């Protein structure tokens, strides 16, 4: 069907004038992403230094890049080799090329989502809803192999099997694995993963309106002065008749 | 007795040169009381999320 | 060419003004704002207001035809 | 000792709601119609995005308070 | 002992453009507008010099390029994002500017006038292209649209689509061409901005009454130095609030995706201030017909000086031809709507209707009014 339907509005942590992301929660969506999204989904634009002071300390994330396994090269034969990562490493590849996740996928391509918020309408609300919005398919519509039924996908025919679930993965912090806890999660993660620079932007646009607030109106008293004295003149006309 | 204003022209406003010093030191200061205000809004508004709130549960 | 001196002939105008210094900036900037501005909004709203009114209608119309556009006809699959 | 998802709770919380019952009304009447006709190519995707938005329009006003 | 600022070569025309200028004393708020764009002008050079440094013209790297931006650039998401805004500033500023023109009777400053309007075509030219340069889903789209619709001209077209082009499609070449085509223009913009305040300096400006204002002429500073500091203060705190606060109001989401030639869009937009145009080009169903149907439609303003029939130059005075000018606000606005709609019904028959009544009221209904205005007045 070409009809759509929109996700709703959440009351999201992040959704105030000058409110920031909860990082805790990006914390536990980077952990979604680890242990479920990655075996799919690329993140091509995010490196592992960019987690240091968000979600991680130095050392933390340091582990976390040496736990995966990095192609480099080339060695003085001229071979590749692959070697521990580290921090200056990007997020690794599930695939060496689209073609073999088109292969691996039925077909259909998973896409990079380093900017997956961004480039799509509703923002986080929108994988919000796709994420908790499998259902079974109504009568009259019919769905064979490798899709599955999803009213907000455009469509309604998504090629991704639903992969979250209660309890897909253990936290760190011992938070309850639900999958609204952890579609919130990842979706929290994914907004950060589009926007990096949140925080400071609400922080600049404070400062920003409390420097406006003080600078209208003294600029505003100076050109009335400027101004005042032109705005008070008065006329007469005096003909000698 | 003279007034705050009127204290504050004859020391300071009335030489151009000494306008600009009052100007600079007092934008100085206005910058660090100006930051540290500003920021210590920031963070009472968003309490608890940011990273310096968290930081302490995983350093060692 | 074209500077203070020789830009119009005037005679016998007087003008009278005082120094930024000695007037107020803002001289009873509410209770003559106020009425002032009420002044040039009725003086301007029926010239500039109504054809904004009607985009509004014409806005709304259309998104609501669009989207009984997209509406199912019921009058389909009935005769079976 | 099954861990409860709170959504599941506040799904059928909402669906207690007027306009939910009476969009899967219109939905059950739907699949009465369609289910027992033989052969037709109508599919009543609407009205289950009409309860769809409803449920989860009033889902979504108090989710949230549930979820650490 | 001699005036300084009265003989010396550079500075005399700082003071005879600036300081001793002879401005009308009762201009609004409308006419800062001009000097905003000049501002705004400026900021987009300034911003455009500082993407410069870390943008890239290929594309196989030109999205890595604007990410890296974005990510890695110390606050270069903050001069991304001015950029970016500040173009659509400069298209609000204008809008506001050519209103406030066809408002107050300034057409007729023709040479001014003319000018002005071969600085809108630069102005939109340098726009189209900065938006192909990031190299998005929607800009590769935009421009395979737009140049697609270019190629309607007859027995020249396709060689010209192709010699625009560098190739069969928008590839390698078109973007590098961009670039140099969008960091080279602006520069011609603030030469012929010069030659626009030329042009107006000749005969000083006009004022929102349109009478003769020598009699009350003020210096330019410092009433209009502070004002246009006020006004210029006030453009910065919406930029700003439109950057820091909603970066993305404006755009496109499709524009983060990259650039699939297999894959299209489902609906292929222009930013929003070429949309009415758009709407106009997509009322006639005929090749030819949409692309004269655009260029006309901005070429009216330069065919705007020869309608004018009334005996007064401004619009303060004249009520039956005010309420024509807000209904061609009004229908500006529509257009706009319609542009960012996809062609179903209502919004073909609507733009159709918008279309129509847009060149009805100005090459028609404006010169009858006028008429009909100056012979309320008993001098028709
Ligand atoms: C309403 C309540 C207050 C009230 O009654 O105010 C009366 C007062 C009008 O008093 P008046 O005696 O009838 O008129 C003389 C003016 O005050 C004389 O002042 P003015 O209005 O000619 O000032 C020049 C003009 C200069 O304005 C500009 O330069 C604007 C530039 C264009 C807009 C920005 C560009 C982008 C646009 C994107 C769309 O400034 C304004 O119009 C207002 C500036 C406010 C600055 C911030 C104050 C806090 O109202 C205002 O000034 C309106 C704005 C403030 C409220
Ligand atoms: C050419 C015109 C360029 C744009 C002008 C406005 C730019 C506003 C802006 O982005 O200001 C950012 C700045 C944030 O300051 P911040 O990075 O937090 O550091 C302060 C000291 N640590 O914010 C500030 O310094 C305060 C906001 C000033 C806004 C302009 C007022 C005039
Ligand atoms: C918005 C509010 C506009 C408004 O207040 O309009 C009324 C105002 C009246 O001003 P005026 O007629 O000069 O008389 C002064 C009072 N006796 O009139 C004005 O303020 C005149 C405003 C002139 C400029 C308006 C520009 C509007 C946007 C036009 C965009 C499209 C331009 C054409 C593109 C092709
Ligand atoms: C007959 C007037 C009666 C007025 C009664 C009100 C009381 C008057 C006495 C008390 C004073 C109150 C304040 C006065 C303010 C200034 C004076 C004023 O408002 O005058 C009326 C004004 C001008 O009158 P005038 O121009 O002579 O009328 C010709 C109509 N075409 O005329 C108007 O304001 C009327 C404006 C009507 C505009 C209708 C536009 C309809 C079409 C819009 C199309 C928009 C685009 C649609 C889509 C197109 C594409 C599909
Ligand atoms: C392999 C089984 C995958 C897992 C694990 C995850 N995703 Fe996925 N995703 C996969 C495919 C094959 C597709 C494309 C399907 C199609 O028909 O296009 C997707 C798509 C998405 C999208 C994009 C939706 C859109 O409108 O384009 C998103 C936002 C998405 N997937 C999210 C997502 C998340 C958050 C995951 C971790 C829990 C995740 N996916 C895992 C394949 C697979
Ligand atoms: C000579 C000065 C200029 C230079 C060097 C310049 C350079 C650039 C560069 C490198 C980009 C790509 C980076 C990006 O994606 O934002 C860009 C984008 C852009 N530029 Fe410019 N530019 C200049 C002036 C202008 C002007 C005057 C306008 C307005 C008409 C403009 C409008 C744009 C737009 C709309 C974009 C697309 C922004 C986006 O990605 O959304 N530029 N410019
Ligand atoms: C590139 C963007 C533009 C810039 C930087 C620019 C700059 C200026 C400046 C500085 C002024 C003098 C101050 C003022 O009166 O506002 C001015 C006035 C003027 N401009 Fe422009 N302008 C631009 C676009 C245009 C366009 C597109 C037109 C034609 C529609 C135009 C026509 C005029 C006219 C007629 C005036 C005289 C104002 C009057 O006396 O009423 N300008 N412009």
């Amino acid at each position: 069907s070409d009809l759509e339907l929109h996700p709703p509005s959440y009351p999201w942590s992040h959704r105030g004038l000058l409110s920031s992301l909860d990082h805790t929660s990006i914390r536990r969506g980077f952990q979604v992403y680890k242990q479920v999204c990655s075996s799919c989904h690329s993140m091509d634009y995010v490196a592992y230094r960019h987690l240091v002071g968000v979600c991680y300390t130095e050392e933390e994330a340091k582990a976390l890049a040496e736990e995966v396994e990095v192609q480099d090269g080339p060695n003085d034969d001229g071979e590749m080799f692959m070697r521990p990562g580290k921090l200056s490493d990007y997020f690794p590849k599930p695939y060496p090329n689209p073609e073999a996740a088109r292969a691996a996928n039925n077909g259909a391509l998973p896409p990079d989502l380093s900017y997956i918020v961004r480039a799509r309408h509703g923002g986080e609300d929108y994988v919000f809803s796709l994420l908790t919005g499998y259902c079974e398919p109504p009568t009259g519509v019919s769905l064979r192999e490798g899709l599955y039924f999803n009213p907000y996908f455009p469509g309604q025919a998504i090629g991704m099997a639903p992969p979250i679930y209660t309890e897909v993965l253990e936290y760190d912090d011992g938070t309850p694995a639900t999958m609204s806890q952890v579609a919130k999660d990842v979706a929290t993660f994914l907004r950060w993963a589009s926007e990096p620079e949140h925080d400071h932007r609400k922080r600049m646009g404070l400062k920003m309106l409390l420097m406006m607030g003080l600078l209208l109106p003294l600029t505003y008293a100076m050109k009335r002065h400027k101004w005042s004295v032109l705005k008070s003149r008065k006329l007469a006309y005096r003909p000698p008749k | 007795s003279p007034t705050i204003p009127s204290r504050l022209y004859s020391l300071l406003f009335r030489r151009t040169s000494t306008f600009a010093l009052t100007i600079a030191v007092g934008a100085l200061f206005f910058e660090r009381a100006f930051d540290q205000g500003a920021d210590a809004i920031y963070e009472h508004i968003n309490e608890g999320k940011l990273w310096k709130h968290i930081k302490h549960k995983y350093e060692n | 060419g074209r500077e203070f001196g020789n830009l119009a002939r005037i005679r016998h105008v007087i003008s009278y003004s005082l120094s930024p210094f000695e007037q107020r900036a803002f001289p009873s900037y509410f209770s003559k704002g106020i009425p002032n501005v009420l002044r040039r909004t009725r003086e301007r709203i029926l010239r500039v207001a109504p054809p904004f009114v009607v985009v509004y209608l014409i806005y709304t119309w259309g998104n609501q035809e669009f989207e009984q556009s997209k509406r199912k006809n019921p009058a389909m699959y009935e005769n079976d | 000792e099954e861990l409860v998802d709170p959504l599941t709770t506040v799904r059928e919380h909402c669906e207690q709601l007027e306009k939910c019952v009476k969009a899967r009304e219109r939905l059950e009447l739907c699949d009465n119609r369609v289910s027992s006709r033989s052969q037709t190519e109508e599919d009543c995707t609407e009205e289950l995005f009409d309860f769809l938005h409803a449920r989860d329009h009033c889902v979504a006003h108090k989710l949230f308070k549930n979820l650490k | 002992m001699t005036n300084m600022r009265k003989t010396h070569p550079l500075f005399k025309i700082i003071n005879h453009s600036f300081i001793d200028l002879p401005a009308p004393s009762n201009i609004s708020s409308w006419w800062n507008f001009g000097s905003l764009l000049g501002v705004c002008l400026m900021v987009q050079i300034i911003t455009g010099l500082f993407l410069a440094m870390h943008y890239t013209s290929d594309t196989m790297t030109a999205f890595s390029s604007v990410t890296h931006i974005c990510r890695d650039v110390n606050y270069g998401w903050l001069i991304r994002y001015m950029h970016a805004n500040g173009a659509s500033m400069f298209f609000i500023c204008l809008f506001l500017h050519v209103g406030r023109g066809l408002y107050y009777g300034s057409y007729t400053f023709m040479e001014t006038w003319n000018i002005g309007v071969l600085l809108l075509f630069a102005v939109m030219a340098t726009a189209f292209m900065g938006y192909v340069l990031p190299w998005g889903q929607m800009s590769f789209w935009g421009a395979t649209v737009i140049t697609n619709l270019l190629s309607a001209i007859p027995y020249i077209g396709t060689t010209l689509v192709e010699w625009i082009w560098g190739g069969f499609s928008v590839d390698k070449a078109t973007l590098t061409r961009f670039f140099a085509f969008h960091f080279i223009l602006p520069f011609i913009i603030a030469a012929l901005a010069i030659v626009h305040l030329l042009f107006l300096h000749e005969t000083g400006s006009n004022n929102p009454t349109g009478l003769n204002s020598d009699a009350d002429k003020i210096p330019f500073h410092p009433y209009y130095t502070i004002k246009d500091i006020l006004g210029i203060l006030i453009m910065f705190l919406i930029l700003m609030t439109l950057v820091l606060f909603f970066p993305d109001m404006l755009g496109d989401p499709d524009n983060y995706m990259p650039a699939n030639p297999l894959n299209t869009p489902p609906h292929i937009k222009p930013e929003w201030y070429f949309l009415f145009a758009y709407a106009i080009l997509r009322s006639i169903p005929n090749k030819l017909g949409g692309v004269l149907a655009l260029i006309l439609s901005i070429l009216i303003l330069a065919l705007m000086p020869f309608l004018h029939t009334s005996k007064q130059r401004s619009l303060m005075f004249r009520p039956i031809t005010q309420i024509l000018y807000w209904i061609l606000v009004a229908n500006l606005l529509i257009l706009t709507w319609i542009g960012g709609q996809p062609v179903e019904h209502p919004f073909i028959i609507i733009g159709q209707l918008a279309s129509i009544s847009y060149f009805s009221i100005i090459l028609i209904l404006m010169p009858i009014s006028g008429i009909i205005e100056d012979k309320m007045l008993k001098l028709y």
